[PDB]
RNA sequence: UAUUAAUCUAGAGUGUGGUAGGGAGUUUUGGAAUUUCAUGUGGAGCGGUGAAAUGCGUAGAUAUAUGAAGGAACACCAGUGGCGAAGGCGAAAACUUAGGCCAUUACUGACGCUUAGGCUUGAAAGUGUGGGGAGCAAAUAGGAUUAGAUACCCUAGUAGUCCACACCGUAAACGAUAGAUACUAGCUGUCGGGGCGAUCCCCUCGGUAGUGAAGUUAACACAUUAAGUAUCUCGCCUGG
């Protein structure tokens, strides 16, 4: 609630959100701020499910004129992330379109792999039971 | 020490202080850098500019006192 | 430069003078390009604020 | 030389409406024609061609954005004198 | 916009004529008035000119379109009896503004603080106060809403103590 | 490991044991040594002198002790 | 994602107020100094270099003071400075004109970035035409040095160096770092704008320097103005 700070979106949402959540994992903060999008909103919910980061709330003016978020990421007393690595197949201009059956499994399933098909953000093995494929976004592990 | 600063006089003119400007002016008729007249850069310009338009208008001399 | 009163306390003055008006006119009776005077010009600059603070 | 201000209200749509497109063009057009004046007059003053390319490149932008989003919000506009 | 002009006569030459050159260069200007025909007065001058020492000082104070100057410049140098023609305008780096003119406070202050005729000369011009007035003036807020309550999470330290124990 | 009195200058992530005191005061330096020693000594069976002593005891002789900014 | 129907303002522009700056062009003025001439003062050397010597000098040089002329460039202000997209911009003034900075509830409503091709600019040198030509100085001659010297030094000395109109379009045209966008420790400065407010200091928004963490780097080093974390686009490279 009034953050009292002016912030600007980069650019398309995955890597808008990549670019933010890498460097926060390396300059060990804690939150970051950006505008919020549908997109990035069920990427956000699709990780927290996973437990990949801490608490995220949209926020909203006084008015439904602009709408922004923001994240804690999952850390430890020892203090280390739960990220350690990300990066993104899907590029404005490259986008990858991954049928089911050549689709990738991030580092023997230990990583995480997000895939919307056709109803939004979805975890790459509950894909794979689904038996479907698509486009892909990102790379998490 | 900009005194110019320090009184906020906020305007400098030819005709009005002019011995405020042979008081900047050295004894061998040349501008006093920064190190003796203390101002600041900008008004420290604005001096070295009214000096030499004094200087045009023969108000001040050239290479003697 | 005209001070002198009676018979040599002007002369150590007339001393740093006759080096600084040296030091004005050694760099204009040789020429070379204005970068170069430029370039010296800081240079002289960097001394003066190095060695004098 | 320019009187902004006047030529504001002479293309204004509504009492306090000044970002539509209609005002910047018409401010340009004149800006336009007071440097190329300028510019006859000086041959040699490249700043100021400079300056009036981007102004007249400007006013291409301008105008293509405007006949691009509706046809017929330029109907008004292509009294004033183009091409 | 203002215009100051800088008028040197020919020298020696009595002080009316001086004014009667006034007037006659008075009539050179197009159509700008609003000015003031305050002088200096005469001054040693501070080099030779062409062969005279000294001359009057006068000026002008009106302010009209940009057609106003050129004929007179082009008058001035034909009269031989006026000598130098400085033509200031506002081009001048300067400032007027009302929330900002009252800066005689600071010229009081400072003489006050320069008026030290008692013996006790302990002030010091160029010295630190620590003073504060703390008006912030800015705040630059941004208000945001609660629109969602997702997975809540607490809050922790950064101490490091490890090894737990030494055996 | 290793214990340290950690000036602000200090780089915490090093030391294994952290203990944020000034050591530029050699008041501060001689209470908290004193402490440390007299909290070793009463593992080794010695009255401890300014650990746990409740009062009058911490109070050490000091030249005067002021300007924490140094040159 | 693409298409299309719409809506909003943070993106991006326009307005408002405040604001800096050697930004540029055109039109005028000034003074030092050199050179030439003239006027007096004066009688043998001057200039020159490591040392000398062509060269200049009683037909009065150098020097000293004054006056006239013309041409070129603008010390001292001048900076761990400012502006410009780049090349560059600093004695004074006027006109025209550029873009820039801070807060902008105002307006409009995604109108943006990149940009093949196209267009504009672009240091010096050089070309054509007419001027101008003080000094400097390619080429050229002479005196020295050397074994030789078509060079380094000296004495002259032409183009040119300056202005007006057209052309050339190259440079170590460099931050050897394409542009745009967002994030990522810190510290020391400096300059511009706002407020508090004698400067001094406080902070805010920006530019410009130094130091320096992680990170990157083959290393050197870079590091909030990245050569880091990434994206978009253009151009480029494939041993000598
Ligand atoms: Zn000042």
């Amino acid at each position: 609630i009034t953050t009292t700070k002016p912030i600007k979106a980069h650019f398309d949402p995955v890597a808008d959100l990549l670019t933010k959540i890498n460097n926060a994992r390396k300059a060990k903060l804690m939150t970051v701020t950006t505008i919020a999008s549908k997109l990035k909103i069920a990427i956000l919910e699709i990780l927290v499910k996973e437990g990949y980061l801490a608490n995220f709330q949209v926020l909203e003016n006084k008015s439904k004129t602009k709408r922004i978020v923001t994240f804690n990421l999952k850390y430890t007393q020892r203090r280390i992330p739960s990220i350690n690595g990300v990066k993104q197949i899907s590029k404005p201009g490259l986008r990858i379109y991954r049928p089911f059956e050549k689709l990738p499994l991030v580092l023997n399933g230990l990583g995480i792999a997000i895939i919307s098909t056709s109803d939004g953000v979805m975890t790459d093995k509950v894909a794979r039971l689904k038996k479907i494929g698509g486009e892909i976004l990102a790379y998490v592990w | 020490y900009c005194r110019f600063c320090a009184i906020g006089q906020l305007r400098i003119d030819l005709i009005d202080d002019l011995e405020a400007l042979k008081r900047f002016l050295s004894p061998y008729a040349k501008i006093n850098p920064r190190r003796i007249t203390g101002n600041c850069q900008m008004h420290q310009r604005h001096v070295a500019k009214a000096l030499k338009r004094a200087r045009y208008l023969a108000l001040v001399p050239f290479v003697k006192d | 430069e005209v001070k002198n009163d009676d018979l040599e306390l002007a002369l150590k003055k007339f001393k740093r003078v006759s080096l600084e008006i040296r030091r004005l006119a050694q760099r204009h009776e040789y020429h070379l390009r204005k970068g170069m005077r430029l370039r010296e010009k800081r240079k002289i600059a960097q001394k003066k604020r190095r060695k004098f603070r | 030389q320019i009187d902004k201000n006047g030529i504001i209200k002479s293309a204004q749509l509504h009492d306090k409406d000044v970002g539509s497109i209609q005002v910047q063009v018409s401010l340009l057009t004149s800006q336009i024609k007071q440097l190329t004046d300028h510019l006859l007059a000086n041959k040699k003053d490249f700043i100021s061609k400079r300056g009036l390319y981007a102004k007249v490149s400007k006013r291409k932008r301008l105008l293509k954005y405007l006949k691009h989003n509706d046809l017929e919000a330029y109907r008004n506009l292509v009294k004033t004198l183009n091409l | 916009m203002q215009y100051n002009i800088i008028l040197l006569v020919d020298g020696s030459l009595s002080l009316e004529q001086a004014n009667q050159v006034n007037e006659k260069q008075q009539q050179t200007l197009t159509n700008v008035e609003g000015l003031q025909t305050e002088y200096l007065g005469l001054k040693e001058l501070a080099y030779p000119i062409k062969k005279q020492l000294s001359a009057h000082y006068y000026r002008w104070k009106f302010s009209g379109d940009n057609q106003s100057t050129k004929d007179f410049k082009r008058t001035a140098n034909i009269n031989k009896q006026v000598l130098r023609e400085l033509i200031i305008n506002l081009e001048r780096e300067y400032g007027y503004l009302a929330s900002i003119n009252p800066k005689k406070q600071q010229l009081a202050l400072q003489k006050r603080a320069k008026y030290d005729e008692i013996i006790a000369r302990e002030n010091n011009p160029e010295n630190p106060d620590v003073p504060v007035t703390s008006g912030l003036a800015s705040t630059q807020p941004r208000l945001s809403r609660t629109e969602k309550a997702q997975k809540p999470k607490e809050e922790l330290w950064d101490v490091v103590q490890k090894m737990g124990n030494f055996d | 490991p290793v214990v340290a009195l950690c000036n602000t200058n200090t780089n915490p992530e090093l030391v294994d044991f952290i203990i944020p005191a000034n050591n530029h005061q050699p008041q501060s330096t001689c209470l908290l040594m004193n402490l440390l020693a007299d909290a070793v000594a009463e593992a080794k069976a010695m009255p401890t002198m300014f650990a746990y002593k409740p009062d009058e005891e911490i109070q050490i002789e000091i030249p005067q002790k002021q300007e924490a900014p140094r040159q």
